[PDB]
């Protein structure tokens, strides 16, 4: 039983602009076995309009998989990732970073 | 040049839950179209791009009697890989199959693979050759011989080399405007302060296909390679990819620093210096 | 290899039958076929390990085929209809998408109503003519069952114990013996032949064995005579010189 | 569907035999070639994955995704061969479904014909007497007769190994004592050296 | 198009 510990990634796929319309991506790469715990944050609260990707390996053997929310930035709000594997002792921090 | 159609399966165990989890995936180079749940509500094979919503009802009821027969044969291999690896019944084990052609500048086959894994380490593999099989294991030789008894790697060979690149031209056809497209990266770059005395210069590249690409940070023309962070291409929304590269510089020296972008979809290789 | 279990079977409408299909051994993957006369290979059910897959193809819900103790598999058809009269197929596969599938002999089922018509088969061996002698050069020996149903017979000729192979002949159909009639009784022809003086040789034991095919343990019966089991009619005949 | 002609075909011995087979799913890709005899068991001779020119020595399985077909060639057609053969086609995954098949008969080589009628004795068990047509050749076709209550069976080949030898068979018998051989056979054709001798 | 043969280890 090889485990791989899921390097993660957060970031919005347009400019990262406020005031335009883009969506928050939570990218989970590089993990193994594929039992994963994911959910995006608005400051604490679950957004659950979330749509899961269809699971798939990479050449690696290890998986990956995509979050995604229709969201629009306000220099205000704070969003972030939460992600929690078999390999992670706790969970994981991940906010979005404007220019990140 | 090249083009690719590759499939992914995958089966983990889970005791006391009831049959094994299953989930396979089609891919044509980055691009989806269909998918499978033996979890999910209609246990049918599901269309995502236009292609291959074109492709009508004869093919979808002959691929849901065949993924879930291909389902079947991955939830027994299950049990095979508890006997030969003496393992515990109770056990979340995992199961992954690979295999696809690759068809070049032209559009005849050029490249084929077919390969098994369990548990995350390396089973079994089809060579390039198509002749013989590539063991990784102590006691996946056992699994080997049997797959030479029935000509298993012969009978793939005439799989890859036959239907696997006719339907590949077909759906490459089915849709020009969604697969034989090419977007070039949309690059630019940004400056964060760490402190007064470091920043950090980031390579930029938005939205473009296919994922293939080589970012690497220039100083002074020599390959630098020491204070330089690269991250893994990921996956926008719109079939599209993104991948950026850092780099710490002290601050005053920004002119030293240019990128370099790699692609084949841009005439030459770009450079970006800052502002 | 494969075998299925047993032989034949001549069944009362109304009954069960369990069918047994010992599979060759280490292979996952079963499939359970039936054709006849007429018909052709029509599918049934395909196996697994243990589950079911497919059911789907079955004339009632009379029809229930199932493989869980292990490997061996049996199919269970209750209150036998007369429209199930056919041969079953059984055939085993060493992996699913492999090549080639391994039947059995297969087992023929008859679903009569009245038992009213189970005739052993009155074996006669005739003896050749002394006219094809002194002219072909060979004898020939004809072997005859006159009477006999259902339509369940296997003809085998025996040179001095063993069962020769060469110089025979079965129509593989025998005849009814009215037209369109009220449970009609049958009649299949069979044929030897060899060497001239070898048959004029008395010193050769020419004996034609009819395994039969009638009523087992399952079914009393007292109608006219005694139950008319499964049996064995032969008929004999040495060499003859003068 | 997988559908078949199922003929019956006849072809003489030495001669080509052709099988044909279609389907419909376009992208299949298992075909399969079983042979099976006398109600016996199917045994499988022929299998091809990928168009082109197949061949265990007589057998030639040819196949063509284009028109959606697939062929069998047995070159050097022997007399041991008649019997149903059978396409197959892998449906869903797995499972294979079956076309009707098609009967094969190969008349084999009478070179010597000789078309003589035997009686054949009366073997104390009943006053019946078998009259047995023997050595007609392979044009010659076998009806029944007159009084279609007295039973000829079909024509049928036989063999005699360590001889190297070939004749073809047939039988007409009657329960009345009220039945020749000379008029047993009045429908069956006879060639004009018909050897009949009469009892 | 999916594979149509299939084989366990």
């Amino acid at each position: 039983m090889i485990q791989r510990t899921p390097k993660i990634q957060v970031y919005s796929r347009h400019p990262a602009e406020n005031g335009k319309s883009n969506f928050l991506n939570c990218y989970v790469s590089g993990f193994h076995p594929s039992d994963i715990e994911v959910d995006l944050l608005k400051n604490g609260e679950r957004i659950e309009k979330v749509e899961h990707s269809d699971l798939s390996f990479s050449k690696d053997w290890s998986f990956y998989l995509l979050y995604y929310t229709e969201f629009t930035p306000t220099e205000k709000d704070e969003y972030a990732c939460r992600v929690n594997h078999v390999t992670l002792s706790q969970p994981k921090i991940v906010k979005w970073d404007r220019d990140m | 040049g090249s083009h690719s159609m590759r499939y992914f399966f995958t089966s983990v165990s889970r005791p006391g839950r009831g049959e094994p989890r299953f989930i396979a995936v089609g891919y044509v180079d980055d691009t989806q179209f269909v998918r499978f749940d033996s979890d999910a509500a209609s246990q049918r094979m599901e269309p995502r791009a236009p292609w291959i919503e074109q492709e009508g009802p004869e093919y979808w009821d002959g691929e849901t009697r065949k993924v879930k027969a291909h389902s079947q044969t991955h939830r027994v291999d299950l049990g095979t890989l508890r006997g030969y690896y003496n393992q515990s019944e109770a056990g979340s084990h995992t199961v992954q199959r690979m295999y696809g052609c690759d068809v070049g500048s032209d559009w005849r086959f050029l490249r084929g693979y077919h390969q098994y894994a369990y548990d995350g380490k390396d089973y079994i593999a089809l060579k390039e050759d198509l002749r013989s099989w590539t063991a990784a294991d102590m006691a996946a030789q056992t699994t080997k011989h049997k797959w030479e008894a029935a000509h298993v790697a012969e009978q793939l060979r005439a799989y890859l080399e036959g239907t696997c690149v006719e339907w590949l031209r077909r759906y490459l056809e089915n849709g020009k405007e969604t697969l034989q497209r090419t977007d070039a990266p949309k690059t630019h770059m940004t400056h964060h302060a760490v402190s007064d005395h470091e920043a950090t210069l980031r390579c930029w590249a938005l939205s473009f296909y296919p994922a293939e690409i080589t970012l690497t940070w220039q100083r002074d023309g020599e390959d630098q390679t020491q204070d330089t962070e690269l991250v893994e291409t990921r996956p926008a929304g719109d079939g599209t990819f993104q991948k950026w590269a850092a780099v710490v510089v002290p601050s005053g020296q920004e002119q030293r620093y240019t990128c370099h972008v790699q692609h084949e979809g841009l005439p030459k290789p770009l450079t970006l210096r800052w502002e | 290899g494969v075998s299925q279990s047993p032989s034949n079977k001549v069944t009362e409408k109304g009954k069960d039958v369990e069918l047994r299909c010992d599979p060759i051994s280490g292979h996952t993957a079963l499939y359970w076929y039936r054709q006849s006369l007429g018909q052709g290979l029509e599918f049934l059910i395909y196996f697994q390990g243990n589950s079911a897959p497919d059911k789907s193809g079955l004339p009632s819900d009379r029809f229930s085929a199932e493989r869980t103790g292990g490997s061996v598999s049996t199919l269970t058809i209750q209150r036998t209809q007369q429209e199930d009269s056919a041969v079953y197929l059984c055939a085993s596969s060493l992996d699913l998408g492999a090549d080639e599938q391994f039947f059995g002999p297969g087992t023929r089922l008859t679903v009569l109503e009245d038992l009213k018509n189970v005739f052993p088969p009155e074996v006669a061996v005739f003896e050749p003519s002394e006219a094809e002698i002194s002219h072909t050069q060979k004898a020939t020996l004809v072997c005859l069952a006159t009477g006999f149903y259902p339509d369940h017979v296997e003809l085998s000729w025996w040179v001095n114990g063993k069962e020769v192979h060469s110089g025979v002949c079965t129509d593989p159909q025998p005849l009814k013996e009215q037209p369109a009639l009220n449970d009609s009784r049958y009649a299949l022809s069979s044929r030897l032949r060899v060497s001239a003086t070898f048959w004029q040789n008395p010193r050769n034991h020419f004996r034609c064995q009819v395994q039969f095919y009638g009523l087992s343990e399952n079914d009393e019966w007292t109608q006219d005579r005694a139950k008319p089991v499964t049996q064995i009619v032969s008929a004999e005949a040495w060499g003859r010189a003068d | 569907e997988v559908e078949q002609n199922s003929g019956p075909l006849s072809v003489p011995e030495g001669a080509i035999a052709s099988l044909n087979c279609t389907y419909s799913d376009r992208g299949s890709q298992s075909f399969f070639w079983y042979r099976q005899y006398s109600g016996k068991s199917p045994e499988l001779i022929m299998f091809i994955y990928s168009n082109g020119d197949k061949e265990d020595g007589r057998f030639t399985a040819q196949l063509n995704k284009a028109s959606q077909y697939v062929s069998l060639l047995i070159r050097d057609s022997q007399p041991s061969d008649s019997a149903t053969y059978l396409c197959a086609v892998r449906e869903g995954a797995q499972k294979l479904v079956f076309g009707q098949g098609t009967r094969l008969t190969i008349n084999p080589n009478i070179q010597n014909p000789d078309p003589a009628v035997y009686q054949l004795r009366d073997s104390k068990s009943s006053d019946k007497s078998v009259c047995l047509f023997t050595d007609f050749d392979s044009q010659t076709n076998v009806s029944q007769s007159k009084d279609s209550d007295v039973y000829i069976t079909d024509k049928c080949v036989l063999d005699m190994r360590s001889m190297d030898f070939k004749s073809n068979s047939a039988v007409a018998w009657s329960n009345k004592s009220d039945f020749a051989c000379a008029n047993a056979f009045n429908n069956s054709i006879i060639p004009e050296d018909t050897f009949f001798p009469s009892p | 198009l999916l594979l149509d043969r299939l084989n366990q280890l």
